[PDB]
């Protein structure tokens, strides 16, 4: 069975850290390039951070330059995200997502494969 | 040598017109048309498409809010007669014809496909297979084995398509009744192999669950179809065991590819656990067991002559066996209207293993011949691609082993080059050609004889480490010497 877990989301005060983790199952994410994305009420699913198969390419989205931080870890088949600094407007469900789409980059358009998503919410 | 890459873009099929030569390609997002030395000669965009398995094709945005951007790896890739078919994993698993030499030019795609033209499996985690036949009058067909998908909004598993059918708009679709019948789809989850035909007859390898069984556990099974058979009364089905099934999952499988012999009659099996195994089922054995068990249904009811079941009717169907006229399969050897259907053996047909392989998960196999020698090609989980002697010894024995990229499993769909001279070897990011006879890597005698290949020997006449086809002359093979140096 084919799977993304994402865990680690829950409530948090402004300026808080949070670390949200993307487990795989029934497939090694060793040659695909993950992503991070979020979805707050009423928007458009946005991408927040993307890495490489390799983990040498890494591109981020503008508004969590210095703020939010991928990593992978191949054996454990899971991913990370570092959320620090913390906004009211980084209050969305964010969703993790595999590609087999030019894994050696750091792209992101196209996913493979979903996560059913953690919501992360921020008091206003 | 040549390798192919796609800045990480994973390959999931390959497939070789054995006309031309060219080798095509089916990826994520790409399809790929390569010379025999995997020189781009053509490149198509599966594109990145917004969908959603919950919507239908053509997707109009208003009508699919749900649709994200979706990737498109290749589902099915196979040559026709006239023309490249082409399935994808999205948009419900369309299909479309296109022109081998210019995999650009598209050749024929319904406008508006009806649920009954979604041909390949949805999801890129689950494996379709296929296999192109003609009918009675020639017309182009499509044998299709799809894997279940969950979220799709039921395709049979086993299929027959029409490829040029009168109205070119219908493609890809199956008359109601030229399909196999499975009630729980879910509850049988497909997992297939491969595909291919002997004489008149479509073969289908595959993993399905025994339902009837402890833990409704998972078996290996070969499945037969008249070519002919529209309405699919002829549909067996045996289950396939090595070794009782210590390790018992077929991964991959083959038949013996050579000049001399271009498919053979014996399917050489890849079992997995962890151990791998290696297992032989002559195809007259196949063919046994599946008439066999068409003559216990048909005329028995199921039973033998000593009063064990071993026949039955197969998934849920309403049907039962019967006790028609002994004469009943020597004059509808393909069914008929009220002949037993579908049905399945309850004895499975046992092989003993040939070659064990310890810490190996295999997951491709490819055969063929040298001499009289049998040699065997197989992929692992971790890369590897392992050269193995079965041949008129016994016993087989492993004498090479690469590694084609490390922890990237090997792609059943090996093919060989058309001379038999080289195999095309992909690892979900690599496409590599590789030569079936390295000899010349050895240019001393003492070389040629350490680095033991089946192929290769040292010509004396020559001063070369080669094949003997390369010497009528004095030739040293390197497996079994007989002298020195
Ligand atoms: C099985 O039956 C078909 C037709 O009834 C025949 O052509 C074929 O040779 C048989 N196979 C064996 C192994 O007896
Ligand atoms: C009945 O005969 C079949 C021969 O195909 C065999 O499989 C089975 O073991 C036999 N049953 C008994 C009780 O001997
Ligand atoms: C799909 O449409 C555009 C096409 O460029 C794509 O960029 C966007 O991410 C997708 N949006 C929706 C709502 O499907």
């Amino acid at each position: 069975q084919v799977q993304l877990q994402e865990s680690g989301g829950g409530l948090v005060q402004p300026g808080g850290s949070l670390r949200l983790s993307c487990a795989a199952s029934g497939f090694r994410l060793d040659y695909y390039a993950i992503g991070w994305f979020r979805q707050a009420p009423g928007k458009e699913r946005e991408g927040v951070l993307c890495i490489s198969s390799s983990g040498g390419s890494i591109n981020y989205a503008d508004s969590v330059k210095g703020r939010f931080t991928i990593s992978r870890d191949n054996a454990k088949n899971t991913v990370y995200l570092q959320m620090n600094s913390l906004k009211p407007e980084d209050t969305a469900v964010y969703y993790c997502g595999a590609s087999s789409y030019n894994t050696q980059r750091a792209e992101c358009y196209g996913m493979d494969y979903w996560g059913k998503g953690t919501q992360v919410t921020v008091s206003a | 040598p040549a390798a192919f890459t796609a800045n990480g873009t994973h390959l999931q099929h390959l497939a070789r017109d054995p006309t031309t030569g060219t080798l095509y390609v089916g990826a994520t997002n790409f399809l790929f048309q390569l010379s025999p030395g995997l020189q781009l000669e053509a490149v198509v965009s599966t594109g990145p498409v917004n969908d959603s398995r919950d919507c239908l094709p053509p997707v109009i945005p208003d009508e699919c809010p749900q649709a994200q951007p979706t990737n498109n790896p290749n589902q099915l890739l196979l040559v026709s007669p006239e023309a490249l078919v082409v399935c994808g994993s999205v948009h419900q698993g369309i299909c479309e014809l296109r022109s081998l030499g210019q995999i650009r030019q598209l050749l024929l795609r319904p406008e508006r496909p009806g649920d009954t033209q979604y041909v390949a499996a949805n999801d890129p985690a689950v494996s379709t297979v296929g296999l192109v036949a003609q009918g009675l009058v020639g017309e182009p067909l499509l044998f299709v084995g799809r894997g279940y998908t969950s979220r799709g909004v039921g395709i049979p598993p086993i299929t027959t398509r029409a490829l040029r059918p009168p109205d070119p708009q219908a493609a890809f679709s199956y008359e109601e009744t030229a399909k196999l019948a499975v009630g729980r789809l879910s509850e049988y989850s497909h997992h297939f192999v491969s595909a291919f035909v002997r004489g008149a007859s479509a073969y289908f390898l595959f993993l399905r669950r025994d339902l009837k069984a402890p833990s409704r556990a998972f078996r290996a099974y070969v499945s037969r179809v008249c070519l002919q058979d529209q309405h699919y009364y002829s549909y067996v089905e045996l289950p396939l065991a090595c070794q009782g099934g210590r390790y018992g999952l077929i991964q991959a499988a083959a038949v013996a590819t050579s000049k001399e012999v271009a498919r053979g009659d014996v399917l050489f099996a890849a079992f997995s656990s962890g151990t791998s195994v290696l297992c032989a089922f002559p195809l007259d054995e196949v063919d046994q067991l599946a008439n066999y068990t068409r003559d216990a249904c048909y005329t028995r009811e199921g039973r033998a002559e000593n009063g064990t079941k071993v026949a039955d009717i197969a998934y849920d169907v309403l049907s039962d066996c019967a006790q028609l006229p002994v004469d009943t399969p020597d004059a509808f050897p393909c069914g008929s209207d009220h002949t037993p259907s579908p049905m399945v053996s309850c004895v499975p047909l046992e092989a003993t293993p040939i070659l064990e392989l310890p810490g190996v998960q295999l997951t491709a196999v490819a055969v063929t011949m040298e001499d009289g020698h049998t040699i065997a090609f197989l992929g692992d989980s971790q890369g590897q691609l392992h050269r193995v002697y079965l041949g008129p010894g016994r016993s087989a024995a492993p004498y090479s082993k690469q590694s084609i990229q490390p922890g990237s499993p090997v792609n059943r769909d090996l093919t060989f080059d058309g001379t038999f001279e080289h195999l095309y070897v992909a690892t979900q990011t690599t496409l590599v050609k590789v030569p079936v006879a390295p000899c010349a890597q050895h240019l001393d005698c003492d070389s040629c004889l350490a680095h033991r290949d089946p192929y290769c020997g040292w010509c004396v006449l020559l001063g070369r480490c080669s094949r003997r086809s390369e010497c009528p002359e004095q030739w040293l093979w390197s497996f079994q010497p007989e002298l020195g140096c």
